[PDB]
């Protein structure tokens, strides 16, 4: 929907208990090449923190702005491990934070504290206010009401019994409808609108399940519980992927037919709208300069499922290299391009089906139509001096007056055009090369003193030329054309009086210079 | 020289000086009394010449004087006898000389004038003068003058009870004799007098200041008699007396079984005047059946057409009760059976109307037929009422072909219609009776009745055509009466299509000629398109023999296939119209259509 | 009485009569309590004699009116105005009699029903030579004086009937019409018509009122007008073609044929008056002694007129006399035989009325 | 696109009691009304694919689309007198040839004339409204198009009070499946043809206006006509709903090569066609133009011509089977619809910078801009779900130090990064098992007997033997392992 939507926060919680420490009997084989040593099988913290871990990754990789995502493990104390402002909401910052949390501690105190910690934090901390949201609010000035809170929270546990279950349930619908009677009557404080929670449980493999799977259950308007319940290790990523690409409306793609196996990248659903569970698209032969701008009716970025897989690094190391890749979809039809915009890998959208504006009326039986002496080559060149640039340097123009690069871009696109005439046959100062350095300088805004040497060296040759009787273009004795172009000369100078002073002063030597009948 | 001349001798003396001096004539007329105070010319002088002056007192005097001491001169009588005419600007002089004379004298005179008078008539009337002028003479005259009237009444051979005599007896010389608390009489002349005074009011009321009112006081005062408010409250205050009288009775019981009869019998004629003076007061109103579900009793009567609805009904509800109570106790049964032979001659017209509808309320039909017939035989508007009530007892629960014969028969009579009422006064309301379709209470006019003989007929062709099988006239004849009232035919018709669909051999020979709905005329197209069961359609006049005088040709296929979209077209032109219209040109014109009904 | 007269001459002479009046009114108070019949001394009578210009006399009449109209008691009142009034046989019963004249005239105008009850009960004891006298002043007073005074003495019907009555008596009495000065006033005639037709027992109300233990003295008014009015009824026209206008004429003959019907009612209903005070046939209020002089006159009046030019005014006078006759002696107000009727009437002009009468 | 469904059951041919004139059938009445509206749409929207499919109990497509009107103007008066009327039929076939044709983006307003009479059963309007709203299934409802529809419903059925009579509810309703957008057109009058006539032109007005626009560059100036109307958009429904339409002069702000832009995510390509304000081409066709010049310099020197339409909404201007035009794209409205442009109020002249960024021999590119971030797949991340990644990162470490002394700083980053993932994931057991197999190679070293690579390994080893512990020794995460001298 809009900005702040129910996937706008994911408040992140982690069990700490010395009972998420024993490993989940999913022993792996990371010796391949003697005797080697026993199976080593990861902690269920340790399982439970990688799948969260990749979700946050997918969930920066497709949606680098406008999602953030907390971090609270729930320990003897409750720590927030980041905030929410976008320059903490970073990979290599969580991983610190991670580093610095330690593994869990095995004989510490096991019964001295539960999760409940993490949930009232969480609650606590999704009542917040983000910096796109205080932003919000700052904007809609008197009437910042319709700026819905809504968030999400998702739980890792190794829960005891259902008991439990409906226990933490009772709990943060209790603790909700506290922060949510707090948060009235304070003002930097949001009020929580609906925050799904979700609360996923592990278990070591070859261990019952303590806990059922419970459908969606709504205790009150403000929460939506979906208890889930699996196993740890492989299955507990794969939970957390489904559940990444549900929450976002995400899409999976099978890039397959690859030059050297098969790749998976994940991006925005509204990508496959063309095709209307993973939609297999082939690479097609790439083509150098075949056409180069597509109709591309969506831009949207993808993620790999295996960023760290051969074929994935082939595919990714390719497509930054430069060049795109023109996928197909399954008598073929060109589809989706990849491309690779500065390092930000895109699924380009094409449109294969017939274009309602097909065959357009000619250009030659239009209004203008009928005319071969336009100034095309000159308009090119007045395109290429008048391109864009970025600038990442905001300046100051007078006093306190930050000048917006595009109006300063508009503003010299109304001062290169005072006079510019369409066609070759209706100007003939332009046509000539002697004005060209005067006609080139004369727009700038501020002409410099070699500016002024130019002008003074351009018209001293025109005037020149005008003694010698030299045969100007045709564009009507000899004497008509040169009063004829001096009296254009004069009227594109004089447009551009009021640029500077120098352009006053040029004039006023066109003038004493000029030779007047 | 005899008296006699000398006393006219003075009369004449008194009588040249009127005109010039008219108190030297009233001197010569005292000085002439002084000399003859017996002599009765010159007092009937003083008499006449006071009367030509307007006194009062004077009058008086010398009128009194002269009926004493002259009773024998007929110029008396005659004086007398105006002064009572005038008590039958001079007017107003000669009630003023009445007034001066004393009690005792006016009544005197008033009893010689009576007892002078010859004309049965006019000697009650000053009978009932004198009574009322002095209710002292209420016991010695009052049941005289009443039973005198009676026999004259009786010697009269009054074929009609009707007559001058018994309106003077009822409304002048009961509340006279009856409001004293002297004159004793017996406990059964009460029941002849309220007997002669119920023959009063029915005889005036179905054809004066307030009959009704008077003579529930007269049963009031009957009651007193017999012993010696609203009309709703009664009848449960007797009802409980029933349930003490109906009980253990050892010798007479006369007094509370001629109550609850006789009291009962009034109070059921003021509502049975009452109900069918708002229903038909002479637009009239007849009672129906519904059936309007074609897709312990309450009526349903619509506030729109009868402001005073309410009332009515209970009137009509209280009245059913007291006829009810009439007849279920045998004693009073027979009785009032008895009572009624005596005085209700043919039911007249109100009875007879009222009776028909307690009928049709309670349940039984067979007898409203019957009474029916009555109604019929003692008889425009007024047809409407018989054939439709009529229809309604037909249809009963299990007849469905004399209904639809007596519905036709008013079809052909009805056709005001040119304009209807209208495109839709006040669609019917969304009341949802509780599981209730039950009796209705209509106008006579066609905004309601038109509706209602087609629900009639829809009802009975919807259980003649919907069972078995070959869709004959019977399923046509439903689909052209389900044109009515759009769309709350839909689902019955879906139905009649589903069964033309099964079978498809439909054939009504006037399809064409009824059924102009676009919303029927564009489903039936449907079927001949896709996969429809060929409708036949032999909806051209003379193409049976044309089919079968003919030999097989190829040419004749095209002709067949064509006729049929060509001719619904033809429909189609058609559309609008007045729906009633059709409909009805189709009932007057399908008259032979009851042959399919006697299923 | 010394000591009074003593005192009361030190004040002015209206201011002496009040006090003296005052004096009066306490002394006939005791003597009255002190007695039931008090005698009249000549010590009042000559106070009042010594005690009671235009100014002086009407503050002195007013003075009088109203101390009449402050005391209450009647027998005072009437004791006071006799001794202030009654002839003395001097010399200064011409004042008093003037004195008496305005006090009533101002009664009559101011409405003093005391005073006209005082003048009514003084002038029934008084000899008729007064009671004529005072007549005359009161209807020159109130009919010819001032035009349209008569209206002031219309009202006095509601106030005193007895003195209504003493009235018409004593104008019935002072007017014989045996004079053309005598003919009674056209304005009088109205004046005692309406008194009499508005109240019949207007001129009865003395003889019922009064308790009649001893015939009148002679020379005195009589009981009731009765006597009066027949005369003026029947000797009325005689004079009045003496005298010989036409509508007062017929005016004046309308209102004595009025007169002389309500007169024979009046004498109807006066046998009832005796009948139930058992007076009928033993008390007379017309007298045998009066009809003589009237019948006398009638026949020299009928002598004197011509009866060749004046035969229906005999024919009418004479049925008047008869009709009054009739009516007087079959009502018991005329104690008479038909014997003594003939002898009196033999004298008389031949009427029809009058030998049916005479024959009976 | 626009799909013209007419009813064509049994239902118009209904005769009409107009007065004065002969009797119309509502049949012809649609046919005056689309003739109207198809002669407007050839001449002044000539550039419009349209088609006309006819329904009734079953729905066919008589002609497909097409900018030829002359078609569709006969293809009016050869209709047949079907009956049934089936209105979800004919929507299902709509949706399904305008997905065949045209796709699932690009607009189709579908301009339907009902009759107002609805159905009686089945496949009426009525019982579908009534029942697969609630029921749905493999037959879902297809009112709510699948793609930026328009569904006006002329109901020609006399005025508002002939269909209250019995069915405008469902009417009334069908439009609000299209989520609201649409316009019930109902002929108010005695059915004549004026009426019907100022019907069709208000639905012209509605619809088929083209948009106008004026089209500077700088001072140079040139009156254009940007076909299909540009379609009001929205930049959500919680912080700003109302719609922001493009503004009537487009303004060029500056040029842009066409390697630099690669493939922007546009909303919609338009073209942008000069309009005058054979006479065309004898008058029109001699006047110099704008559009014409800057179609022919952006083909030539292939690039585009960045415009700005609303504030915070650019597009871009470029040029072009062998026919070509300036067709104009529109970017999706914010500061940056291009991310890797910039925020694009922050595009300047060349001029401003210090040196030209684009080079004296047009050899460098100022474009495209890098990400702030580095992605994952472009950094080296370390992930580990399958045991096959955790396998490959431990062979290449165990492969590395066979090479050792020759790639010593390889192996001792690719040692620190797999102890940074360790401690970073907690999971010490990976540490140990790496100590002990850097002790088992060790035992393994080759004949060659380097003194310097076993010095490395055992240093290496006795190293993350130590950070095996747990204890703050080397257990920063900074701490990286440093090869001895």
């Amino acid at each position: 929907m809009k900005i702040f939507s129910e996937s706008h926060k994911t408040v992140f919680v982690v069990d700490h208990c010395p009972y998420m420490a024993e490993s989940c009997r999913q022993h792996v084989e990371f010796d391949m090449l003697i005797i080697p040593l026993a199976p080593i099988s990861k902690s269920l913290w340790t399982c439970s923190v990688e799948s969260s871990m990749e979700y946050c990754r997918i969930m920066y990789d497709i949606f680098p702005f406008k999602k953030l995502v907390n971090f609270i493990v729930s320990d003897s104390g409750a720590h927030v491990l980041n905030s929410w402002t976008q320059e903490d909401q970073n990979l290599q910052e969580l991983m610190a934070a991670l580093a610095a949390v330690g593994p869990p501690n095995p004989r510490a105190d096991p019964e001295c504290c539960s999760i409940l910690h993490g949930l009232v934090a969480a609650v606590e901390t999704l009542c917040k206010i983000t910096e796109y949201q205080h932003e919000a609010r700052t904007l809609l000035m008197e009437n910042a009401e319709r700026v819905g809170n809504r968030g999400r929270i998702i739980c890792i546990t190794n829960a005891k019994s259902d008991s439990h279950v409906r226990m933490l349930e009772d709990c943060v619908q209790e603790t909700i409808h506290e922060h949510n009677k707090l948060a009235a009557n304070s003002d930097h404080l949001m009020q929580i609108q609906k925050c799904e929670l979700v609360l996923i449980h592990t278990y070591p493999v070859g261990e019952d399940s303590l806990v059922s799977d419970r459908s969606k259950k709504e205790l009150s308007p403000v929460l939506t519980s979906e208890v889930h319940s699996v196993r740890a290790g492989r299955h507990l990523a794969t939970k957390l992927n489904i559940l990444v690409q549900q929450h976002f409306d995400l899409a999976s793609t099978t890039i397959t037919n690859i030059p050297m196996y098969d790749v998976e990248l994940l991006h925005h659903k509204d990508a496959h709208v063309d095709f209307l569970e993973t939609i297999t698209l082939k690479w097609c032969t790439p083509r150098t300069n075949n056409i180069e701008l597509h109709y591309c009716t969506g831009a949207y970025r993808i993620s790999p499922v295996d960023v760290n897989s051969r074929p994935s690094s082939c595919l990714t190391n390719f497509l930054l290299n430069g060049r795109s890749v023109l996928l197909e979809q399954p008598s073929k039809v060109i589809s989706h391009m990849l491309s690779s915009h500065g390092g930000e890998i895109f699924l380009h959208v094409l449109s294969s089906s017939r274009s309602i504006l097909e065959d357009p009326p000619s250009i030659s039986e239009g209004c203008g139509g009928r005319v071969t002496d336009y100034r095309i080559t000159d308009f090119g060149e007045f395109m290429r001096e008048n391109r864009l640039t970025p600038f990442l340097d905001p300046r100051y123009k007078i006093d306190g007056s930050l000048e917006v690069p595009l109006e300063r871009a508009k503003d010299q696109l109304e001062k290169h055009t005072r006079y510019w005439p369409m066609i070759i046959s209706q100007t003939t100062i332009f046509n000539m090369q002697a004005v060209v350095p005067l006609a080139s300088v004369i727009v700038k805004e501020s002409l410099t003193e070699e500016d002024v040497l130019n002008c003074q060296k351009t018209i001293y040759n025109l005037v020149d030329m005008e003694r010698k009787n030299d045969p100007l273009p045709i564009s009507p004795k000899r004497d008509e054309q040169y009063r004829i172009m001096w009296n254009e000369l004069e009227t594109l100078v004089r447009a551009h009086i009021n640029n500077s002073e120098k352009h006053q002063r040029v004039l006023e030597c066109l003038m004493a210079c000029r030779s007047k009948p | 020289m005899s008296a006699q001349g000398d006393c006219e001798f003075l009369v004449q003396r008194a009588r040249e000086l009127v005109p010039q001096d008219l108190w030297a004539a009233k001197a010569w007329l005292i000085t002439a009394r002084s000399l003859y105070p017996a002599d009765f010319n010159i007092q009937y002088e003083m008499y006449t010449i006071e009367r030509n002056a307007e006194r009062t007192a004077t009058a008086g005097r010398l009128l009194y004087d002269m009926f004493v001491n002259f009773p024998d001169q007929p110029v008396v009588w005659r004086e007398i006898s105006i002064i009572t005419s005038a008590l039958r600007k001079q007017t107003q002089f000669l009630r003023s000389l009445f007034e001066t004379l004393p009690g005792r004298v006016q009544c005197e005179m008033l009893l010689k004038v009576t007892e002078q008078c010859f004309n049965t008539l006019e000697r009650s009337e000053m009978l009932l003068l004198l009574l009322r002028r002095f209710p002292e003479t209420v016991v010695q005259h009052g049941v005289g003058l009443g039973e005198a009237l009676l026999e004259a009444e009786t010697i009269e051979e009054q074929e009609s009870p009707v007559n001058c005599f018994r309106k003077l007896f009822v409304c002048d010389v009961l509340p006279l004799i009856i409001n004293n608390h002297d004159v004793r009489l017996p406990a059964n002349l009460l029941y002849k007098y309220l007997n002669k005074a119920a023959e009063f009011y029915i005889n005036y009321v179905t054809r004066i200041v307030d009959p009704w009112e008077r003579l529930f006081k007269i049963l009031n005062v009957v009651g007193m008699r017999c012993e010696w408010r609203s009309y709703g409250d009664i009848l449960h205050r007797m009802k409980d007396l029933c349930r003490y009288m109906n009980n253990f009775d050892s010798e007479a019981h006369a007094k509370y079984k001629n109550q609850v009869v006789y009291s009962t019998m009034l109070v059921f004629f003021k509502n049975a005047f009452q109900y069918v003076n708002s229903i038909q007061p002479s637009v009239p109103l007849v009672l129906l059946e519904d059936v309007s579900n074609v897709y312990n009793r309450h009526i349903v009567v619509n506030k729109a057409e009868l402001a005073n609805s309410t009332e009515v009904l209970e009137s009509f509800k209280l009245a059913r009760e007291s006829w009810e109570l009439l007849y279920s106790l045998e004693f009073l049964d027979k009785e009032f059976t008895r009572i009624c032979l005596a005085w209700k001659t043919d039911t007249w017209l109100w009875l007879r109307i009222f009776l028909t509808d307690m009928i049709i309320y309670q349940g039984q039909y067979k007898k409203a037929i019957a009474s029916l017939h009555h109604l019929a035989a003692l008889q425009t508007l007024e047809h409407q009422r018989a054939l439709i009530q009529l229809a309604t007892c037909h249809f009963a629960l299990g007849e469905y072909r004399m209904t639809c014969e007596k519905v036709l028969d008013l079809m052909c009579y009805m056709v005001l219609p040119i304009q209807d009422g209208g495109k839709s006064q006040e669609e019917p309301s969304k009341v949802k009776p509780k599981f209730r379709s039950d009796l209705k209470l209509l106008p006579c006019t066609s905004k309601a009745i038109m509706p209602y003989c087609l629900h009639l007929m829809l009802a009975c062709f919807k259980l003649r055509a919907f069972t078995d099988n070959r869709d004959d006239m019977a399923l046509g004849h439903v689909i052209v009466l389900l044109q009515q009232e759009w769309p709350r035919g839909e689902n019955l018709f879906l139905k009649a299509v589903n069964k033309i669909c099964q079978q498809g051999n439909f054939q009504y020979e006037n399809f064409f000629n009824y059924v102009t709905n676009i919303d029927m005329l564009e489903e039936f197209a449907y079927l001949r398109t896709q996969e429809g069961g060929k409708i036949h359609l032999e909806l051209l006049p003379n193409q049976g023999m044309l089919i079968k005088h003919h030999t097989v040709t190829r040419g004749i296929t095209k002709g067949v296939k064509e006729d049929f979209r060509l001719a619904m077209e033809r429909q189609v032109s058609r559309c609008g119209e007045n729906l009633m219209v059709v409909l009805h040109r189709f009932c007057i014109n399908e008259k032979i259509l009851l042959l399919q009904t006697l299923t | 009485m010394s000591d009074i007269r003593h005192s009361l001459l030190r004040r002015d002479a209206l201011s002496a009569a009040k006090e003296v009046l005052y004096h009066l009114d306490i002394y006939f108070s005791s003597q009255l309590q002190s007695a039931p019949l008090p005698i009249v001394d000549k010590g009042p009578v000559e106070l009042l004699e010594e005690f009671v210009n235009s100014l002086q006399e009407l503050q002195l009449l007013e003075i009088m009116c109203n101390y009449f109209q402050e005391q209450t008691k009647d027998s005072v009142r009437q004791i006071i105005f006799s001794s202030l009034f009654s002839p003395q046989g001097n010399k200064a019963d011409d004042s008093r009699m003037s004195l008496l004249g305005k006090l009533v005239s101002m009664a009559v105008a101011v409405c003093r029903i005391p005073v006209l009850e005082c003048a009514a009960s003084w002038l029934q004891r008084t000899p008729v030579v007064y009671c004529v006298r005072l007549a005359k002043a009161l209807v020159d007073d109130y009919c010819c004086l001032v035009p349209g005074s008569i209206q002031t003495l219309k009202q006095i019907f509601s106030a005193s009937p007895r003195f209504c009555c003493q009235f018409i008596t004593s104008v019935t009495a002072l007017y014989d019409l045996s004079s053309d000065d005598l003919i009674p006033p056209m304005d009088l005639l109205e004046m005692i018509v309406t008194w009499i037709f508005e109240d019949p027992r207007l001129i009865l109300i003395t003889f019922l009122n009064t308790p009649i233990a001893a015939n009148l003295p002679i020379g005195f008014l009589e009981l009731t007008p009765l006597v009066g009015l027949i005369r003026w009824c029947v000797k009325a026209p005689l004079a009045y073609k003496r005298k010989k206008g036409v509508g007062m004429d017929r005016d004046s003959h309308l209102l004595y044929s009025k007169l002389h019907l309500s007169v024979l009612q009046v004498l109807m209903t006066l046998q009832l008056h005796l009948t139930e005070k058992n007076l009928y046939g033993r008390l007379g209020l017309i007298l045998f002694d009066h009809m003589v002089p009237l019948v006398e006159e009638i026949n020299r009046l009928a002598d004197e007129l011509n009866p060749l030019n004046a035969s229906q005014e005999i024919e009418l006078s004479l049925d008047r006399l008869a009709q009054a006759l009739q009516v007087a002696m079959a009502s018991g107000a005329l104690l008479c035989t038909r014997d003594d009727l003939r002898t009196l009437c033999s004298r008389l002009p031949h009427n029809n009325l009058l030998q049916l009468v005479i024959s009976g | 696109p626009t799909v013209v469904v007419m009813d064509v059951s049994l239902s118009m041919t209904r005769p009409v009691s107009i007065e004065g004139s002969e009797e119309y059938q509502r049949k012809h009445l649609a046919a005056h009304g689309l003739t109207m509206l198809f002669e407007h749409m050839a001449t002044n929207y000539k550039l419009e694919f349209t088609a006309l499919v006819v329904f009734s109990s079953l729905w066919e497509l008589m002609v497909p689309f097409t900018r030829d009107y002359n078609t569709l103007q006969e293809a009016l008066s050869n209709m047949d007198d079907y009956d049934k009327t089936c209105l979800e039929s004919a929507l299902v076939g709509v949706c399904n040839i305008v997905q065949q044709e045209w796709g699932g983006a690009i607009p189709c307003q579908v301009v339907l004339v009902t009759d107002g009479c609805l159905g009686i059963g089945r496949g009426s309007l009525r019982h579908s409204l009534a029942t697969q709203n609630q029921r749905s299934e493999s037959n879902r409802f297809p009112l709510p198009f699948p793609f930026p529809s328009k569904l006006y419903i002329m109901c020609m059925a006399n005025l508002e009070e002939l269909q209250s009579t019995d069915s405008l509810e469902c009417l009334e309703r069908l439009i609000d499946l299209n989520n609201g957008e649409g316009q019930i057109f109902t002929i108010d009058g005695p059915l004549c043809l004026k009426n019907v006539q100022s019907m069709f032109g208000k639905l012209i007005d509605l619809a088929y206006t083209p948009f106008h626009a004026v089209l500077k560059c700088g001072h140079l100036t040139a009156d254009v006509q940007v076909f299909p109307r540009p379609e009001p958009f929205v930049v959500d429904e919680e912080i700003d709903p109302i719609p922001k339409v493009i503004n009537t002069d487009l303004e060029i702000v500056g040029f842009i090569d066409i390697a630099d832009i690669s493939s922007p995510p546009v909303l919609s390509r338009h073209l942008v066609l000069p309009i005058a304000l054979n006479s065309a081409n004898q008058i029109a066709g001699k006047i110099p133009n704008f559009c014409v010049l800057l179609h022919g310099s952006l083909k030539v020197e292939g690039m585009v011509a960045i415009v700005q339409l609303g504030p915070e909404w650019h597009g871009m201007l470029y040029s072009q089977k062998k026919k070509s035009n300036l067709m104009m794209s529109l970017f999706e409205p914010g500061p940056e619809p291009l991310p890797w442009l910039g925020k694009m109020a922050q595009l300047g002249p060349i001029s401003d910078a210090k040196e030209n960024p684009y080079g004296e021999d047009d050899n460098k590119s100022p474009f495209p801009l890098q990400p702030k971030n580095k992605r994952s797949y472009a950094q080296n991340v370390t992930v580990w779900i399958k045991p096959s990644g955790l396998q490959t990162d431990v062979q290449k470490i165990l492969r590395n130090a066979r090479k050792l002394p020759e790639k010593t700083q390889t192996f001792y980053k690719e040692l620190n990064r797999l102890r940074k993932a360790a401690l970073a994931f907690g999971f010490l057991d990976l540490l140990k098992g790496v100590a002990d197999m850097l002790e088992r190679e060790c035992t393994l070293l080759p004949e060659t007997a380097h003194p310097d690579a076993a010095f490395q390994l055992t240093h290496a080893a006795q190293q993350l033997k130590l950070a095996s512990t747990g204890t703050s020794e080397y257990a920063a995460y900074d701490q990286n392992i440093t090869p001895l001298h």
